[PDB]
RNA sequence: CUAAGAAAUUCACGGCGGGCUUGAUGUCCGCGUCUACCUGGUUCACUGCCGUGUAGGCAG
């Protein structure tokens, strides 16, 4: 809804012990709501104090390492846990399962405010790096500086500045630093297209998001029906199952100065695609928008194709 | 909850199929007048228990261990959010995944 | 005033997953191209060794149970046969702002908490807690079983301010014991650094590398994984070791549990040594909880007496509850 | 007073995996660049040699089974055709502090156990146990089948104090028998070194090298792995030998089991010879438990009589109980 | 302001017993690779002399 004036690249963020489950239906990559919450908390901590606003996230996931295991007689997988401390009587704990993982991801952040006006690009990028190297991303700690001495500094790249051919060339030289991974986009239109062409047989919607992202083996007309890209389930957002509540009327709230609601998880389809397949680098930015008249608390990436 | 009396949950569907006792016992217990099989005391007790079975809590209560989350607003403050575990939804997709992974059609 | 319904402290002293490598002694200055210690599998055959029930003494039944062989597959990790030194490396970041919770429902309670921890820093600095943290970094307490019976353990700490090193510390980890807390000028300077990082006066980043001189081809001890059992299924591999990118590793929480082993003020004894700090301070090896709530020395009642009732406890118990604040937790009803 | 629910002892006498290499006799002093013994594969056609069911002893069925024999692929390890001597090398650390468990519940039980072990050390040292351990190092009992039918076995033991050799022992491992425990000056010096290691009065690390003169191209016997399934997708592989990187090897528990073969006090006999110290001391090759719990001479009843009811057994059985403590294990409910 | 905030898996172990994979065999007919070029244009930073000199110049 807002075209960013420039783009900042959080180059190679290493993350240990991040949350893997992130949803009651998926277990793989964490939800993009975590990345939108990260850029909003970074806007709170260092973004306001520089006449800068931050809007959305592009994520590419250079590497993934889940703490899982296959239990030796089944094709499924289980989660690896940790030993919690003993109870007050010293008997044992109550085992609640959590899924940890390790991530290597880059972040693409858009800016609209006085970017190059009040401050130069290098000092802005350096203090955003120093700020983000003290917090956590998705439940797990941002792993600090190691013998990766090369990939440290960012690149605050002006989006619309320069010639349009020069714009394509500098965004291509920025995509040159993001080739190892594959970016993530929302695929609501392809979901709706397969939903309408499936509804000739039966009018159901979650069975589509089941049948979109598995290995469908069709018999002899032994073949495998296939989608052209990497189709994954993603948590599409938040839909409220209860009306608006005031800060004080609900007990055990996080804050008695913020209104509360009871919510359910919207699930959708995402897509991992090579970053060279998109020509404008501002297409990948995941924005979260609220429609508080109803329950729709949505994260997506509009203006993508 | 912690109620081990699952016989009431069984009797909610024991007369629910083909009878209006298991379906009207929660509200509009006019079929519960014959559903009690007795005078007004047993029918009133059955209607009160059926009304108290599926009764909503009303007064909301979060917890420390309930995943309270901030969500930003369009150009303003924040909203607090507490996701519930979609037990009916995960049971529906668990039945679908058991029908996909197991079952005689999938075996054939 | 009352305690808040929600109360959540983010942890400080975030460690990394400590990775293992191997090499020779007196090459440890050039220990950057040292190859990783890998995790292999092997086969074990054992016998009946546990206690038998009194109904199962039965020598024919015991001889029948012996003649069925007992085999397992076991994850193992060893040094190479030409390397005698294990090198364990992790990074530790100190953040500061230890008083502020990540969540609090009551505003007046969090303001009383903030002025309480502000008065605590005003009365004295973090230097006792920071000195004990620098002690647990000085002796290699994070080498859990890799330190037991080692010949010579030596710890290097690099404070990295910019992209290069800002300062280095060199410690003989066997001279500094695991029982008592000494005072040393390099150790007090490191204590001043961790204290200044804890006070919010900066962001401290350290790289800790420990060299243990074990022996040629000897067994090292990384972390073990948790596999919940597939009970009505086939037999599983009954040991799994933690590895990060085909390198034997210790968990981050294991190094964190080793770091906060500072509590020498638990009421049961003082000669058994320091324990880790937690509410109802309980060590999993002993299976028994010191700082029971029936005495007024656990973390929760001490915090309620300091904040709600304005009964400031003794200064070692103030150290204990401040260390529980640095450790973090999810506290509440 | 009762025994603790959890109680675990970490092992003293940690050996490494023994690696095999090959060379010529009388070059064994220059046996540092001896090439490793490699594990190869070969084809084996299996004949019919089992006992028949006698419901299948019909001659036509027997000839029909003989006409179609089955075939396997088998891992094998031989010496080279020009080398006649097998060299087997490992390292062994003696740690000390054998009484202290690594896990306990009861404080009174571990205090009573600690003073029981302390009184055992005060009555006599570790001299008998370390004498028998030095004997099992002197004869090359850790060469399990490689010792059988050897022409000459020689063991070189090096106490390694700093990164260089502190002391050297040279043993004719066939002169020192496998049956009885003799007395020798160098063997008693080695026993005193192992006893000083076991008492915590030093850090003992030994390099043990064994040379067996077997013959040109002869088959050596490394440790043997475990095969769960076998099919045509493999080479119908039915035997897998253990190997570190690229070398035939022996499991560390195999060397450890041949180290603690010291138990000559089992009540059945003594003319057979020593067995390995186990709770209900059992031999897998014989399928039988010596020290049955029906008699009062297994480890658990002896330990419970010694610690709880203060019934100190005979000094032979005291040696047996303390040897079981040195071996380590999980003892409890 | 991130389904946020928090966490010690672990102690011990003998996989070895034994074996014949064998016999027998025809690879073979046929073929157009051509056309046209500045590499070195200071990349040969040398050799010796005066000068105590490494400081500085000289001669081809």
């Amino acid at each position: 809804v807002t075209d960013p004036e420039a783009l900042l690249l959080l180059p190679r963020l290493s993350i240990q012990n991040a949350n893997a489950i992130s949803s009651p239906l998926t277990w793989g990559f964490p939800s993009p709501g975590a990345f939108t919450g990260f850029v909003h908390a970074l806007q709170r901590r260092v973004g306001i104090s520089l006449d800068i606003e931050l809007d959305g996230v592009g994520i590419v996931c250079h590497r993934f390492e889940a703490q899982i295991s296959q239990p030796a007689g089944k094709r499924t997988k289980v989660f690896n846990l940790t030993r919690n401390p003993l109870n007050r009587d010293g008997s044992t704990a109550a085992i609640v399962e959590e899924g940890r993982a390790h991530l290597e991801v880059s972040l693409l952040l858009g800016v609209h405010g006085d970017g190059l006006d009040d401050h130069p690009a290098q000092e802005i990028a350096r203090q955003v790096q120093e700020q983000a190297g003290a917090m956590r991303l998705a439940g797990g700690s941002i792993l600090p500086w190691c013998n990766e001495r090369f990939p440290a500094p960012n690149a605050e790249l002006l989006m619309l500045g320069g010639s349009d051919e020069q714009r394509r060339k500098n965004q291509r030289r920025l995509t040159r630093r993001l080739l190892p991974g594959f970016a993530l986009v929302s695929r609501e239109a392809l979901l709706q297209q397969h939903l309408e062409t499936l509804r000739t047989t039966l009018p159901e919607a979650t069975t589509l998001d089941a049948l979109l992202d598995l290995c469908r083996i069709n018999f002899e007309p032994w073949q495998v029906r296939d989608k052209p890209g990497w189709l994954v389930p993603i948590p599409a957002g938040y839909n409220a199952l209860s009306p608006l509540y005031l800060p004080g009327e609900v007990r055990n709230a996080r804050d008695r100065e913020t209104p509360l609601r009871f919510v359910e998880n919207l699930f959708g389809l995402g897509e991992w695609l090579s970053p060279h397949r998109v020509a404008a680098l501002s297409d990948l930015l995941w924005y979260h928008h609220a429609e508080p008249d109803k329950g729709l608390y949505r994260w997506s990436t509009p203006r993508f194709v | 909850g912690n109620a081990a009396a699952l016989d009431v949950f069984k009797f909610l569907s024991l007369q629910y199929q083909g009878k209006n006792l298991l379906n009207w016992l929660t509200e509009d217990s006019a079929e519960a007048v014959q559903a009690l099989s007795d005078n007004a005391e047993q029918a009133r007790e059955w209607r009160q228990a059926f009304i108290g079975i599926t009764a909503v809590k009303g007064a909301p209560a979060s917890h420390s261990l309930a995943k309270q989350l901030y969500f930003p607003l369009p150009g303003s403050g924040y909203h607090l959010l507490a996701p519930l575990f979609p037990t009916s939804l995960v049971h529906h997709v668990h039945a679908l995944l058991r029908e996909a992974r197991f079952g005689d059609a999938a075996k054939a | 005033l009352s305690t808040a319904s929600v109360l959540a402290f983010e942890r400080k002293l975030d460690p990394s997953d400590a990775l293992m490598s191997a090499g020779a002694w007196a090459q440890r200055d050039a220990s950057q191209e040292w190859p990783a210690v890998t995790v292999r599998e092997k086969s074990v055959r054992g016998t009946i060794s546990n206690r038998l029930k009194t109904k199962d003494r039965d020598p024919a039944k015991l001889d029948a149970s012996i003649q069925s062989p007992n085999l397992q597959t076991v994850d193992v990790a060893n040094l190479p046969s030409d390397a005698d030194t294990l090198k364990v490396r992790f990074t530790l970041r100190v953040l500061g702002g230890a008083g502020t919770p990540s969540a609090c429902n009551d505003a007046a309670y969090r303001d009383k908490l903030l002025q309480t921890v502000a008065t605590y820093v005003n009365e004295q600095g973090f230097a006792e807690l920071a000195r004990r943290y620098a002690h647990n970094l000085a002796n290699a307490r994070f080498l859990w079983r890799n330190r037991v019976g080692a010949e010579a353990v030596e710890v290097r700490i690099n404070h990295i301010r910019q992209g290069e090193v800002a300062r280095t510390w060199r410690f003989d980890a066997l001279a500094i014991g695991l029982r008592d807390f000494k005072a040393d000028a390099e150790l007090d300077a490191l204590a001043e650094l961790i204290a200044s990082g804890l006070s919010g006066s900066g962001h401290v980043l350290l790289e800790v590398v420990a060299f243990a001189r074990i022996g040629d081809g000897q067994e090292v001890f990384p972390s073990q994984e948790l596999i919940l059992d597939k009970g009505d299924k086939k037999g599983q591999k009954s040991k799994t070791l933690y590895s990060v990118r085909d390198a034997a590793a210790i968990h981050s929480q294991k190094i964190g549990n080793a770091l906060r082993t500072i509590d020498t003020w638990y009421p049961d004894e003082d000669g058994l040594g320091p324990i880790a700090v937690e509410p109802y301070g309980s060590v999993t090896s002993q299976g028994k909880a010191y700082r029971q709530p029936k005495q007024k020395l656990d973390f929760y009642t001490l915090l309620d007496n300091w904040v709600l009732r304005d009964e400031a406890p003794a200064v070692e118990q103030q150290h204990y509850v401040i260390a529980n604040l640095i450790r973090g937790g999810v506290f509440g009803e």
